[PDB]
């Protein structure tokens, strides 16, 4: 579940705005449905490959398949950071 | 009714 | 990595499901960081929703009504119902 790291994003853009119980869950609907429109397009990229492998070149491709164009730009670039800043 | 999370 | 979304569970949901066979190891942390902006984008828009109507938290409404308002979230998420 989603929920608790929804809760901590949310202090960070909104300190002083709580979140209804049912708010919450369609917060951590849109989530999981993402997630899976993400992991299921990955699927279809990795299969081309035997042993197919989900690379971050693979969750790059799904994100600007799936996502509207400037979120998708936005989220490329979020993603891009993170595996930066991991990496390195 | 809709309690806090 | 920067992030408060979580990076361990998604390489055993991945492999659990079939997804792959194997998984790298920034794919998990790219896919994070994602759903993270994802979820910053639509509390940023409905927490400023809550404000507006004077609200100190968010309801289903202010989260309809953010999504409803931003063509793009509408069209990756569909219809808020209630």
């Amino acid at each position: 579940t989603y929920k608790i790291y929804i809760f901590k994003v949310l202090k960070q853009v909104h300190p002083d705005i709580g979140i209804s119980s049912k708010a919450m869950g369609i917060m951590n609907s849109f989530i999981n449905d993402i997630f899976e429109k993400l992991a299921q397009e990955s699927s279809k990229l990795a299969r081309y490959n035997k042993k197919p492998t989900i690379t971050s070149r693979e969750i790059q491709t799904a994100v600007r398949l799936v996502l509207p164009g400037e979120l998708a730009k936005h989220a490329v670039s979020e993603g891009t950071k993170a595996v930066t800043k991991f990496t390195s | 009714d809709d309690d806090d999370y | 990595a920067g992030l408060q979304f979580p990076v361990g569970r998604i390489a055993r949901f991945l492999k659990a499901g079939k997804y792959a066979e194997r998984v790298g190891a920034g794919a998990p942390v790219y896919l994070a960081a994602v759903l993270e902006y994802l979820a910053a984008e639509v509390l940023e828009l409905a927490g400023n929703a809550a404000r507006d109507n004077k609200k100190t938290r968010i309801v289903p409404r202010h989260i309809q009504l953010a999504v409803r308002n931003d063509e793009e979230l509408s069209k990756l998420l569909g219809d808020v119902t209630i």
